[PDB]
């Protein structure tokens, strides 16, 4: 028994790091999101000119 | 000659607004090759598992 419940808590702790990891790419794909739009900005900016 | 000028300062304006969008397409193109590094990763995660 006690065997089976410390292999469970090793993959929960596993899965925790691995989702960690994609919550930092996230970070950087919004990040270049918000790039975009600040690029779409300036495109206005020269039709207005 | 007037009307002539008129025109080619329209021309200009578009092309300058050309230049601007071909920016704004290279940064989506980039958020896409991150997006796919993403999915690598989530598949490596899986293996790992």
């Amino acid at each position: 028994s006690m065997a089976e419940h410390d292999d469970a808590d090793e993959l929960t702790t596993l899965l925790l790091q691995q989702g960690m990891e994609l919550a930092t790419q996230s970070i950087r794909i919004q990040q270049r999101t918000v790039d975009e739009v600040d690029a779409d900005i300036a495109v206005l900016a020269e039709s207005r000119r | 000659r007037q009307e002539w000028e008129i025109q080619r300062d329209n021309a200009d304006g578009e092309v300058k607004q050309m230049d601007a969008q071909l920016e704004s397409l290279k940064i989506r193109r980039e958020a896409a090759q991150m997006q796919v590094e993403y999915q690598e990763t989530q598949q490596a995660h899986t293996q790992a598992q």
